[PDB]
């Protein structure tokens, strides 16, 4: 009547991520019921409904002034582990994983004042090449133009361009799945103001919102800070 | 506009207290005006105001204020509209929130004031039930929450779970004056308990 | 979430856990 | 304004047929990204005499620099069941302990504290005494031996004890009337319980504690933190993967 | 029964620093006990607490520890047929449990204290 | 047993007040419990107690006393209850009345007192809302006013429209011991005008 | 007299809109507080060999401080079965005991007592002497090793045997018709049956003794015994806790 | 009262425990 | 007569035991 059994090689091993659980010790306990508002259910929700705000030089927006041209405004390596989005939310999210997947939408609010207005070719341009110097040399690419004064806040969405099925959210010295290309704004004009003794520079915040196809993947550990 | 705070507030009486409920008609939780501070020229970003509700302030809404006085405990939500008052020559934005047990406040705790978030925190402020206040498009942010915390209801003199958050985000360029902040708060949904005796 | 066995319901779905209202 | 692209034209963007789905997002669920089991904390024993000290299941503090530590940040209010693995290492010759007999006792949510030895077993002299509660009844005891015990360790799960409905991860507000420092983001059973290990070992061992968070339930999120230092401008921030240019 | 009083049973809520006169506790929650109408009273000492559960063990002060304080004061005093012979009132306290109470968690016996 | 005061209370809002009004539920408007004083054997008859209602006192509702602190002006009624104690050997009798204007008071006016009527006035005490304490039968008065006034409502701070007398007609004859009485006035249909500023 | 609320009035108390369920009281079920694993008792075991002594199962005398002490003295009639653990520990250096071979037997309420050594072992000179009773047969035995025995116990389920329906826990009365003292209190087989622990160990080892009541019936409430001193006028009790002021 | 598993019944009603009449 | 479990049958009426005719 013994059952006739064989204990698998591993039988007294651990392993930490067992999908079965322990043994209970304490029964019968029935829990006070919760109200409480926004409970979250996925991380991937709130970073897709909800807009985190970038990271250059230290503060969350980039100068446009009465003197610009050509020179390139914003620029960042599309990978998370980018400078840029060191800041956000989106970004540190995904330090909670391996892979991510998709495109990002941008978001720049142009907060000059109102005698104010402006011009720029936000640009997209592909991990080829060298990166472009002057906006002639994005303008051949995927852009839009945003003429501030027909809209003070506009999106633009950070395509996912890749063989890759996944991305890597752990970049470095640059693979074929660690960068998707450069995000790129430029000044398409300068700053025309009312008087320029009072406004002679404009300040563009630029918020990161998680794409619709954006996913992520592959649980992982913290390595050493760096 | 109206940004809802988690969501609509609930008239619920209290899961946990079988004692008597006073629910307070707006007629006695009324409005309250205030001015939280004029955002000037020099502060650079990362700066703010803490409006932990109510307390420091509480002495203040002289009626609502009253009844919160002379009774242990209290459930509400509160309208809340931030007016920071500047013409079409300024620049800049801030961000005010409303946020759920927010703290650092080196335990000035329920004491409005000022100070410098970390970063991470105003790059992610706004993943709180937030509005932006841009000097070239509004001059308005308004919210609505709703009563939370881990109790059912709790002291207002022990705990504010909501507080307004009024960072700012592009400094304040243009005119060389100053940019006042204004705050309307009032009570939504209040209910209290035990009252407490004379003073004496 | 991350129970997948099926002998995770060899205790009961009471005593195992706690219960919500 | 325009929308759908090529013409140069202003709010005019070009298009994006958006992608396909796979994986279902389903590993960024909160309540998947915490039923597994974590090596939080880090504790040694106590003697089976003496009038020793519980030790608290708080999670909730954080600071050292492990994923869970994050996670449990990004919210502000939390509810989950816990369970446990505490496996006992050795700091010694392994050789020094013949029995190895551990007492270990989980005490709920608000549960009393005093113990002194209080139990004794006697038989040939010598005589042990064991923990007042470190003793078998209402709260939970485990005893198990490591002598040769293939696996030190030992384990099992443990209920949402507090007697609040959701436990506030973040506190504007003090849990005593005496508005005291330390009193700060407290609240009193903001947390899981506390546990008791005891035996012949102490010395010779530390412990290894480990908690597994099932019916992981989040409410309200909160700002995530960075966890590295800001990079250079324009740069990428590069690091060592299963990848990288060999 | 050739005796009559009164009194002022009142439940003060766990704030301030308790009373100490009953024109002091008055403002709040109490009934008012002839012993002369009934000569014996019930009366039910509330749950008033975030709490969604309370203390078993109390401690240092804290906000689970306490749910107020129950007062009985003298409303007024003891009239009697005659003073030489009744001069004090003796009422017996007693104590039902609630019909919403209960209790939860098990737990072992510290060290006796 | 139950006696009215002209008329059961009327719930009206004041036909004078374009102004909002805040109507107070018991739980605000709660129960209020104090003795009046000791009847003792000196005190020859024509005494009484005088308790306009309800200042000098009005310090003491803590809660009702609340919202009226705050607020201009307030029309209620009164469920009052003046109990003497007193046992089977004592002998005596009392005529508590509500009466409306009630003056004399050497201007010590909204304050409880003590005085010694003129007599026509005991003798036609009764000529108001009043009940028989006889310390042969009952050992309670109990009463209930509604609002009333030249004014459709006035200033409890400035006038008191009911005012309890507690008058001894047969002398307290028995018991060396005195009789304390006490009474329990409860607000009833409490409603305010006009919320008055801060105390700073 | 009057009730429900506000109006100074005489008998009239205030409202009270009593409170919802959660828990369902189930933690105060008799049955429930019963069914588990208490440390009742430790005693150290007998020689194979000598003229013995029988232990029994009383868990009714009480003084110790233990909640299962308390709670059996809750009332006067009491019916449950009885679960066992038995786990012996070591008193001297673990490593003195090569076999360890115990020999447990369990008498049911009313059995037969006399012992001495009677079974007889041999092989190669030397050999072993097992107790009279302490054979295998009518009466469970239980033979267990500690000789790495990962865990040095052994364990099972035991019946109401009793001859009487129901246990008094209290007797106004005798159990003999010599009405003498010690026979106060008493009625005989008003318990579970006992038992016996014999081995080569004996001295080296205590026992643990642990009981579970399955099924437990209570009949008639008792005073329930206070269990700390009465604290001073006015104040509360102060405790030590998982909660406090830390 | 307390006994929640599924191999609870292993043994039988009647061999485990005790029985009523 | 004594056999009492569920897994009593983990073996076979025929191989367990005995069988009479
Ligand atoms: C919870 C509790 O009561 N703890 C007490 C312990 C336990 O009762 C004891 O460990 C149960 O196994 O006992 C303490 O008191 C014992 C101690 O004084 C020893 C020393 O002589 O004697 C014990 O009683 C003896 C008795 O002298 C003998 O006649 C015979 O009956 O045996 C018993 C014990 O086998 C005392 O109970 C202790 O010392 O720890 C007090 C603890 O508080
Ligand atoms: C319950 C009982 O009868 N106990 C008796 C034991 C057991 O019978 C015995 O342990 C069974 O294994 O035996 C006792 O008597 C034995 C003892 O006198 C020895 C010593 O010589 O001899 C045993 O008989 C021998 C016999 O001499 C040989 O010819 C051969 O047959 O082997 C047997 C035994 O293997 C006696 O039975 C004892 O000594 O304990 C008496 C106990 O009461």
């Amino acid at each position: 009547a013994p059952i006739r059994v064989v204990s698998v090689p591993e039988s007294d091993s651990f392993m930490s991520s067992v999908p079965d659980n322990s043994t209970p010790l304490y029964p019968k306990v029935v829990v006070p019921p919760r109200q409480v508002p926004g409970r979250f259910t996925n991380f991937i929700d709130v970073a897709k409904q909800t807009y985190s705000f970038c990271s250059i030089s230290g503060k969350p927006y980039f100068e446009v002034t009465n003197t610009s041209g050509d020179e390139p405004l914003f620029q960042m390596d599309v990978s998370l582990s980018a400078a840029e989005l060191h800041g956000t939310y989106v970004a540190s999210l995904s330090s909670f994983f391996a892979q991510y997947r998709g495109s990002l939408n941008f978001y720049f609010i142009f907060t000059g004042a109102a005698a104010t207005k402006a011009k720029f070719l936000v640009a997209f341009v592909p991990p080829h090449s060298a990166a472009p110097k002057t906006r002639d040399e994005a303008m051949a690419c995927i852009h839009a133009v945003w003429d501030v004064g027909l809209n003070s806040a506009f999106s633009f969405n950070v395509p996912y361009s890749s063989p890759a099925d996944f991305m890597a959210v752990y970049s470095a010295e640059a693979t074929v799945v660690n960068v998707s290309g450069w995000l790129q704004v430029y000044a398409l004009t300068a700053l025309t103001s009312t008087d320029i003794a009072v406004n002679s520079k404009g300040r563009v915040l630029v918020a990161v919102s998680a794409g619709p196809d954006f996913s992520l993947r592959h649980p992982v550990d913290l390595p050493d800070k760096q | 506009g109206t940004t809802y705070c988690y969501s609509k507030p609930d008239g619920r009486p209290p899961s946990t207290v079988s004692d008597p409920v006073t629910r307070l008609g707006p007629t006695l939780s009324r409005h309250y005006t205030f001015k939280v501070g004029e955002w000037p020229h020099s502060q650079s970003h990362g700066h703010a105001w803490i409006c932990p509700l109510p307390s420091d302030k509480l002495k203040k809404m002289g009626s609502f204020h009253e009844v919160v006085k002379a009774h242990h405990l209290v459930k509400n939500g509160w309208d809340v509209v931030v007016q920071v008052n500047a013409s079409f020559a300024h620049s800049g934005a801030l961000c005010v929130a409303a946020v759920p047990e927010y703290e650092h406040t080196h335990e000035k705790a329920l004491k409005w004031s000022e100070l410098e978030e970390p970063a991470y925190t105003y790059q992610q402020l706004s993943v709180f039930p937030h509005q932006l206040l841009n000097l070239r498009t509004n001059s308005s942010v308004h919210l609505v929450m709703p009563y939370i915390g881990p109790g059912p209801t709790t002291n207002l003199t022990l705990h504010n779970p909501w507080t307004i958050v009024i960072l700012i985000l592009s400094e304040l360029t243009g005119p060389g004056q100053t940019v006042p902040v204004t705050m309307s708060v009032a009570p939504i949904d209040a209910m209290v308990n035990g009252p407490l005796p004379n003073p004496e | 979430g991350n129970s997948g066995s099926i002998v995770q319901n060899f205790y009961m779905q009471q005593y195992q856990n706690s219960i919500d209202a | 304004v325009t929308n759908v692209g090529e013409d140069g034209e202003p709010g005019e963007t070009e298009p994006r047929h958006a992608l396909s789905p796979v994986d279902m997002h389903v590993h960024t669920d909160v309540s998947f990204l915490l039923d597994r089991f974590f090596d939080v904390e880090t504790l040694e024993l106590s003697n089976l005499t003496g009038s020793p000290a519980t030790h608290v299941l708080d999670p909730f503090g954080s600071t050292a620099q492990l994923a869970w530590a994050r996670l449990l940040n990004t919210c502000t209010y939390f509810f989950s069941d816990l369970e446990l693995s505490i496996q006992f290492k050795f700091t010694t010759t392994p050789s020094s302990v013949g029995e190895g007999f551990v007492w270990v006792k989980w005490f709920p949510v608000g549960a009393p504290t005093k113990t002194t030895d209080a139990w004794q077993l006697e038989g040939g002299g010598n005589s042990v005494r064991i923990q007042q509660l470190a003793v078998a009844g209402m709260s939970p005891t485990v005893v198990f031996k490591i002598a040769g015990s293939r696996s030190q360790a030992c384990g099992f799960s443990v209920p949402y004890t507090s007697m609040w409905r959701v436990v506030p991860v973040f506190y504007n507000g003090w849990g005593a009337p005496t508005k005291e420092k330390a009193t700060y983001n407290w609240l009193p059973g903001a947390h899981f319980g506390s546990i008791l290990l005891t035996s012949d070992a102490h010395d010779k061992g530390g412990c290894y504690l480990r908690y597994r968070f099932p019916r992981a339930n989040m409410y309200c999120p909160r700002p995530i933190p960075p966890a590295f230092t800001r990079p250079a401008d324009k740069t990428r921030h590069k690091f060592p993967t299963n990848i990288n240019k060999q």
